[PDB]
């Protein structure tokens, strides 16, 4: 029995491929395996062109109060600010761009089979 | 991007996760979409270390331990990391050169999967 | 007609008329051995010539008065013949009191005040809320305040709204110039050479060499270094008092790194207690204390206080009291305050010309109003119903 | 630069997690409150009273160079500033940055 | 060498920390009433009974305490093993261990 070989290198050389995030892109965008036996030609073509979010309904939802509690089953302003709330609403309105941003972003992209065409392929 | 001030997930299942993240310009309170647990349990991210999370794909990466907290222990295995310096949310509108080669081989083998075939891959 | 404000504090007395100008006095008699029989009073000391091994007797104990007989010397002093020739019968006094002061030193207070002088009224107040009643009339627009008193014996953070006093949200830091002071004085004896006797001087010393860092660990790293790069290393001359009359610092040109000077002069060396003994004030546990530091106790105190009114309370920092005279010190407190707020809420951190004097400039500005015959407590409704009312109307 | 941390064991504690290790040179003795990380690092590589180690502080990395009662116990300072001066390669960054473990191609080929 | 049990160290820094509000440290030149304490006392104040001297304390520090060599002041890798006082050199434990180690010169 031997001790194993210790191979000392500088700390910067394990750094050497990283690259922060803002200064690179996302590659998720064109990630079409990543897609396959998650992804189907259903939430693709019929599902997502129906219901996509628009900036409309997301506003719409956001401004809105709470909705009503469910009902039960049955068996049958000297301290305002107004720098501070402009600030908030910017925020908010921020927010809710990046929020439809994503969420298109994240369902653009099409699999190339689909898990359908993989399941009626796929004997046993 | 910042030190990690409060790390609260908020049960419903968590409905979703508000983080607490410092900076030498102030504090920020965010809420975080509940797959980002996973992600900040697996980086071991606790209160005192320097983390930073991608707004687009919820990547977190633990980039050591505040340098505030050195003395916590006379002796620790750890990283200690000054605290960020700009806001803690950075915007940076960036142009990127990439090549058609590139796309391809990012499609030629999957990443990640957690299954036994995807990590014995 | 006249009226007289006084802030008793344990150090500085802040004594003046409304009318005039404002004297900064030390409140404590003095003994020292080149006097056999004969106690100084007040600003007596400016008569004594070999200041060093001078013996303090102080009325006042971590910031509160409990020596009544030195105390009642001094005020006997400053409203005698000599001082301020005060008429007693026809003249109001405001007097600051320290915080959450005692009943007993509260009922004795209000017994000499209006027993033993006899003033016309009394209006006992803190310092605190006469700094926040100048700081509004400065700001007419601000509806609340945060005041830092860092004083002798002790540092507060009050938040002050409009005309009332936030009790549940004050913290005290143990820290203070008296503290600053002897732990200054216990390292150099530790260090270099025996200075335990030498309180003024050493005092001195602290107000003219200590400055608070904005890097503490760069600072510290250059300290550790010897030659031309040590620039925080500087050289004292302590005074003997037979050729140099006041302490001063020897010029950067004319530094001798060796140490050894021709001239026999009293060199003490001060490489990183510039800035270690002001660091007590932000970090009490760099010495041993557990307590949050300034910073930290005004984030804390108004973060107690509702949500409503945490922007303006972060709006309105106020840095008054003798230890904020350091270098550095606003700019250090801004920059760790902004630290720990949230980032949508704007932080100021304003430090006075004079934040000795302060207080009395409020309560000149509060004695100038037309509503103070209201807030006062007079010596005929004292007879009956005083000792209950004195407590009635002061906000203590 | 790095801090290195070499002397003699003197007495290893702990408790169930906090810890106390006391390290000893020729010329000072000290006592140390362990972290968490450390105390792993401790306990996967068996380190007892009397042995005479060197520890990277940042990493945890503990290498026993024997025994004392064999060499001498370390003389000065026990904790010390070490610069420590890397010539990589090309290929060794190629290498160790190509995968995931990817430097143990640089010894069994397998590039 | 000995060491020094807990309450022997939180003795010494309670001492040491009691000391920083002395008025003076000599006697006085003449060499020929109540004290904080009495005042405490005697008001017989009660923690959590609404705002007081008491309850308007500091708390501890969230940022960990910074460990200062006791002899000069630097910053202090070490630890003494009997009293457990902070150094930084081997010189500086020299000092340490002949004026303020074990016996309080
Ligand atoms: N230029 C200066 N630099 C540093 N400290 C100073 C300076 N001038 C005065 N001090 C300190 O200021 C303190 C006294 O400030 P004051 O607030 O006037 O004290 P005091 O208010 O009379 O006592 P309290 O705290 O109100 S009971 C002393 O500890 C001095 O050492
Ligand atoms: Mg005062
Ligand atoms: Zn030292
Ligand atoms: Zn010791």
């Amino acid at each position: 029995i031997t001790p194993g070989i210790c191979f000392s290198t500088a700390s910067l050389v394990l750094r050497a491929t990283d690259v922060h995030p803002l200064q690179r892109i996302d590659m998720g965008r064109f990630d079409l395996i990543g897609l396959e036996g998650r992804v189907s030609r259903y939430e693709a073509d019929t599902f997502l062109p129906r219901h996509r979010l628009s900036r409309r309904v997301l506003l719409e939802v956001a401004t809105a109060p709470d909705p009503p509690p469910r009902p039960k089953p049955v068996k049958m302003s000297p301290f305002y600010l107004d720098s501070l709330e402009e600030k908030r609403k910017r925020q908010r309105s921020e927010r809710l761009e990046r929020i439809f941003q994503l969420s298109e972003a994240h369902g653009a992209l099409a699999p190339v089979y689909g898990t359908e065409v993989l399941d009626f392929c796929t004997l046993p | 991007e910042g030190e990690v001030t409060e790390l609260t997930p908020c049960e419903t299942t968590i409905s979703h996760v508000i983080i607490g993240l410092k900076t030498a310009k102030g504090t920020k309170q965010l809420k975080l979409d509940p797959s980002i647990f996973e992600s900040l349990q697996k980086e071991r991210v606790e209160a005192g270390d320097v983390i930073y999370i991608e707004a687009n794909s919820g990547a977190v990466k633990r980039q050591g331990r505040c340098d505030t907290y050195a003395t916590e222990f006379d002796l620790e295995a750890e990283e200690y990391v000054p605290l960020p310096k700009g806001d803690v949310h950075k915007k940076k509108e960036i142009i990127q050169d990439v090549t058609l080669h590139d796309l391809d081989v990012a499609n030629a083998r999957p990443q990640g999967g957690q299954d036994i075939l995807s990590m014995m891959g | 007609m006249t009226t007289l404000v006084l802030d008793n504090g344990a150090y500085n007395a802040k004594i003046g008329y409304s009318h005039e100008n404002v004297s900064v006095i030390p409140n404590c008699q003095f003994r020292s051995k080149t006097a056999r029989l004969k106690t100084f009073t007040a600003n007596q000391i400016d008569e004594i010539k070999d200041p060093s091994g001078l013996f303090y007797i102080l009325p006042f104990q971590k910031g509160y008065l409990v020596n009544w007989d030195v105390q009642r010397q001094v005020w006997d002093y400053l409203f005698g013949k000599e001082m301020y020739q005060v008429d007693f019968l026809d003249t109001n006094i405001i007097i600051t009191e320290p915080y959450f002061n005692f009943t007993s030193i509260q009922e004795s207070m209000n017994e000499i005040l209006f027993e033993e002088y006899q003033f016309q009224a009394v209006l006992r107040v803190n310092a605190g809320a006469l700094s926040a009643h100048r700081y509004f009339r400065d700001n007419p627009s601000e509806l609340c305040c945060i005041i830092v008193d860092s004083g002798y014996s002790f540092t507060h953070i009050v938040p002050y709204c409009r005309s009332k006093k936030k009790k549940e949200a004050i913290i005290r830091i143990n820290v203070g110039g008296k503290l600053l002071t002897n732990h200054l004085k216990e390292i150099i004896s530790y260090r270099q050479l025996h200075v335990m006797d030498e309180t003024h001087v050493i005092n001195q010393v602290k107000e003219d060499v200590c400055y608070v860092s904005q890097d503490f660990y760069r600072d510290m790293d250059i300290a550790k270094l010897k030659g031309e790069e040590n620039t925080v290393m500087i050289d004292y001359v302590l005074p003997d008092f037979s050729t140099i009359k006041k302490g001063f610092c020897k010029p950067r040109e004319e530094m001798v790194l060796s140490g050894k000077y021709k001239s026999g002069e009293q060199i003490l060396r001060l490489a990183n207690e510039r800035f270690a003994v002001p660091e007590i004030l932000f970090n009490p546990s760099d010495i041993g204390i557990q307590e949050m530091g300034i910073p930290e106790a005004i984030v804390y105190s108004i973060q107690n206080l509702p949500e409503e009114m945490q922007p303006h309370f972060f709006k309105n920092i106020v840095l008054t009291g003798g230890n904020s005279l350091f270098p550095g010190f606003r700019d250090r407190v801004y920059s760790e305050v902004r630290c720990l707020t949230p980032t949508d809420y704007d932080v100021s951190v304003v430090l006075p010309e004079n934040p000795i004097t302060y207080a009395w400039e409020g309560g000149k500005l509060i004695s100038e109003n037309d509503d103070f015959e209201d807030m006062v407590v007079t010596r005929e409704d004292y007879e009956e119903n005083g000792h209950s009312v004195c407590e009635e109307k002061f906000d203590i | 630069e790095t801090e290195i941390i070499e002397g003699e064991v003197v007495e290893i504690q702990i408790d169930r997690k906090v810890g106390k290790l006391t390290l000893k040179t020729t010329e000072m003795e000290t006592i140390y409150d362990l972290g968490t990380k450390m105390i792993e690092s401790l306990t996967k590589d068996k380190v007892q009273a009397g042995d005479v180690i060197t520890i990277d502080k940042a990493t945890g990395k503990i290498s026993k160079l024997g025994r004392s009662f064999f060499v001498q116990c370390p003389d000065g300072e026990l904790q010390k500033r070490k610069e420590v001066v890397h010539t990589v390669s090309l290929h060794e960054i190629d290498v160790i940055n190509s995968r995931t473990q990817g430097f143990l191609a640089l010894f069994s080929g397998d590039t | 060498r000995r060491v020094l049990d807990r309450a022997a160290r939180q003795r010494r820094i309670n001492r040491q920390l009691e000391a920083l509000e002395n008025d003076n440290f000599q006697d006085d030149p003449h060499a020929g009433r109540k004290n904080f304490q009495a005042l405490l006392e005697e008001q017989n104040l009660s923690v959590a009974e609404g705002p007081n001297y008491l309850t308007a304390c500091a708390g501890p520090p969230s940022r960990p305490q910074r460990p200062f060599c006791a002899v000069c002041g630097f910053p202090s890798p070490y630890t003494c093993v009997s009293c457990g006082a902070r150094y930084c050199t081997v010189r500086c434990l020299g000092t340490h261990q002949e004026t303020r180690c074990l016996k309080w010169t």
